[PDB]
């Protein structure tokens, strides 16, 4: 309860909102118009290196100017409530967390620019990101770089292609073993039946992506025994015979993914 | 295997007797690139990042949908056998449709979810099928979808719900400045370069590729002539070998 | 916005600040100026704008003489063309269709998230505090399931309309980023992608 | 229009111009979040109590929240952090009369 200048008329008692949200009321023995707001106020965050790194955390109030908007009436302070490293960050006001002037990487995203990580000095840090490394370019209207050698590199690209096929059963799920719960689930209908549709259609879908995106080629060509060619060695990416039907790397990488 | 990345380096501006003439280190480097990344994928990485995620994905969909069963939905319990063994037909219908309604409810979320996660996935498979047509099957002249640098090659391999390609680049390095000319003016007609730039090591001019160090003799048939040199800002007096 | 903030719905700041994408713009026209197409493909190499504009003909089989003949028209065109795009923009105009689009949109779901709280989805009221007074427990537990079901509802609607929206706009992204890499970083032979 | 079509006769042009056409691109769209509580129930403990009973429901709303938030910030990031090096603005900003 706080005063207010809602201007209420002769008779009325109390007022809300579009969302009916009774946001100001009468009192009824001095009828003074009082607003009520909600005690949450929305938005606190919490920032936290890992309870198996650390327990210091940082708190995040969205959109306070760094006031004491969540109500001092709770026992420690809530990590703090304005303490004393205190930081401004555009929409927000941020606890826990030291001010560095010096720019890093972003790990732990705060926004407006700002983010934090468990730097040593170890406490919480939390500075402004960094663009990327600043360079400085000559332009000359009679002066170019020509490269003078050149190297090889090798890149790697990750691409999800299926999903796993999933399947439900209506009774089972739904009832389990009731005829009862089965006759009174007849009468809704054709809900599950539409259900088993979608999810036929997902694997169908996830095996032509899967097919579609390897089947390329119509004919399987063998693969040689000799995988040496001119200096380059193949053994890597191809199939090592003694072996079971993967490459190396193919066997490094369904290893590093661990597949109630 | 030679003519084949001969041609695939003529295909990036760069002729191919450099390879011809430095194939034993292109041969190195490959290997040693191949290494690197073979040593850097048994080495904990979050390489394959994407697949773990929609397996971790799936399995917390899986999870969650079979979570859903414990909450009895505001009615009496949320388990059927007490709430048929305590209530009778007629009262226990109330019970029995809130469970129906809230387990139906569960259902169709996660098969909105998993639809609409099946169509990101299809969207990343189109777009790994069309790498493989364009990457794989031949060389890409698109900037950056064949891996950073120029596309020389791709090889491609499996992995747990999807694949991994292994993009081959040739990245330039070890820059050289030089001061150069849009044309040559000689016997008062501007010549212009066939390919490449005219540049001037500190001796004398000479051509040389965009992409690669290899100065040559100017004459005329990597050169040809147009207008006058009046037209052209930059024009630099200089002879032109004749081969005749 | 204020029932919006009383009833627990918040707009996270973006994690860049148009500062720094200002400067990620900047950066990449000052690139595209002083190196040209080179600093996408690996290191940057410096060359005369000139020069590289005759490359860039040539790409489009053209001569590079052409460009050395007519760069002063040539110019005197990009320069005519940047202005005429300045007073176009300044000009009141739907240029920006689409941005203002997506901004309405999430402006409209939230408003209509924040108003459906009116409804009583066919209880007494739509009101706790007034269910709560009138009603005892055992008999207000109806109206508060029956509030509590409508409500989750309709935060399930909202949030698959902004899983829907989120798709679509990761697609532009992803186009957006496919133009920055082939038209920007580099000259772009795809009919009609670029221009 | 009108196209003539000749077995011998071709149309080459003689001139040319630059054209400077505008291409706009969403990338990002509003970052949302939202409270269990205080927009199914409010401040009322009582009906915390009752929205406790049907489990994870605004858990799970909340983790797609995020994941669509988190997915904005990559997508701006993606698109326009594909330059490694900030390069410095020229003061000298005419290029051969551009």
């Amino acid at each position: 309860l706080t005063p207010s200048s809602k201007r209420f008329q002769p008779f009325q008692q109390f007022g809300r909102d579009v969302s009916d949200f009774t946001d100001s009321v009468r009192d009824p023995k001095t009828s003074e118009i009082l607003d009520i707001s909600p005690c949450s106020f929305g938005g606190v965050s919490v920032i936290t290196p890992g309870t198996n790194t650390s327990s210091e955390v940082a708190v995040l109030y969205q959109d306070v100017n760094c006031t004491d908007v969540p109500v001092a009436i709770h026992a420690d302070q809530l990590v703090y409530s304005t303490g004393n490293n205190v930081f401004q960050t555009q929409a927000g006001c941020l606890i826990g967390a030291e001010h560095v002037d010096t720019s890093y990487e972003c790990d732990i995203p705060i926004g407006a620019g700002i983010c934090a990580s468990y730097h040593t000095v170890k406490s919480i840090v939390a500075y402004t990101m960094s663009l990327g490394a600043d360079s400085s370019i000559a332009y000359s209207n009679n002066t170019i770089a020509i490269p003078t050698n050149f190297s090889i590199s090798i890149t790697t690209e990750v691409m999800p292609v299926s999903m796993a096929k999933t399947s439900v059963d209506c009774n089972m799920y739904i009832c389990g073993d009731s005829t009862e719960c089965a006759n009174l689930l007849l009468q809704y209908g054709s809900f599950c039946t539409q259900l088993n549709r979608a999810l036929s259609g997902i694997a169908v879908e996830q095996d032509r992506n899967t097919r579609e995106v390897f089947a390329q080629v119509k004919q399987m060509y063998k693969t040689p025994t000799l995988k040496d060619f001119g200096g380059f060695n193949f053994s890597q990416i191809l199939p090592d015979p003694l072996k079971t039907k993967r490459s190396f790397i193919e066997d490094l990488l369904f290893n590093k993914v661990t597949l109630l | 295997f030679a003519m084949q990345m001969a041609y695939r380096f003529n295909g990036i501006g760069v002729t191919q007797n450099v390879l011809y003439e430095n194939q034993k280190q292109i041969a190195n480097q490959f290997n040693k690139a191949i290494s690197q990344i073979q040593e850097s994928l048994t080495t904990t990485s979050t390489a394959l990042g994407k697949l773990q995620d929609v397996v971790n994905q799936n399995a917390q969909a899986l999870n969650t949908l079979v979570k859903q069963l414990s909450s009895n939905f505001g009615a009496i319990s949320s388990v059927l056998n007490d709430i048929l063994s305590r209530l009778d037909k007629v009262e226990a219908e109330v019970q029995i449709d809130r469970l129906i309604t809230g387990r139906l409810q569960s259902l169709q979320t996660y098969v909105t979810q998993q639809l609409i996660r099946a169509a990101e996935i299809r969207a990343s498979a189109n777009l790994a099928a069309t790498k493989m047509s364009e990457c794989v099957l031949g060389q890409s002249k698109r900037v950056d979808f064949c891996g950073k640098g120029y596309h020389l090659m791709s090889f491609p391999q499996a992995a747990p719900h999807g694949v991994v390609f292994l993009h081959v680049t040739y990245v330039p390095s070890q820059e050289r400045n030089f001061t150069t000319a849009p044309a040559i003016c000689h016997e008062g007609k501007a010549y212009f370069p066939r390919e490449g730039v005219f540049v001037f090591n500190g001796t004398s001019w000479f051509i040389t590729q965009r992409n690669f160090f290899s100065p040559q003799i100017i004459t005329t048939d990597n050169t040809f002539v147009s207008g006058s040199c009046d037209v052209v800002i930059g024009i630099i007096n200089n002879t032109v070998y004749d081969p005749l | 916005i204020c029932a919006q903030k009383f009833n627990g719905l918040t707009v996270l700041p973006p994690l860049l600040t148009d500062d720094m994408i200002a400067a990620y713009t900047a950066a990449l026209v000052s690139g595209t100026a002083t190196a040209g197409w080179t600093f996408g493909a690996g290191a940057a190499l410096q060359i005369p704008f000139a020069m590289q504009m005759a490359y860039r003909f040539n790409g489009i089989g053209v001569t590079q003489n052409v460009l050395y003949e007519n760069q002063k028209q040539i110019a005197n065109q990009f320069n005519k063309a940047i202005s005429q795009i300045q007073e176009s923009l300044t000009t009141t105009s739907t240029a920006l269709g689409k941005l203002q689009d997506v901004v309405n949109q999430n402006a409209q779901a939230l408003n209509t998230l924040v108003k459906q709280l009116s409804s009583n989805f066919g209880a007494i009221s739509s009101v706790l505090n007034d269910i709560l007074s009138r009603l005892d427990k055992v008999e207000a537990e109806v109206q508060i399931d029956r509030l509590i079901t409508g409500r989750l509802q309709s935060l399930q609607t909202y949030v698959t309309q902004q899983l829907i929206r989120a798709a679509e706009i990761r697609a532009s992204a992803n186009l957006a980023a496919t133009k920055m890499s082939e038209c920007v970083l580099g000259q772009s032979k795809r009919v009609d992608f670029c221009g």
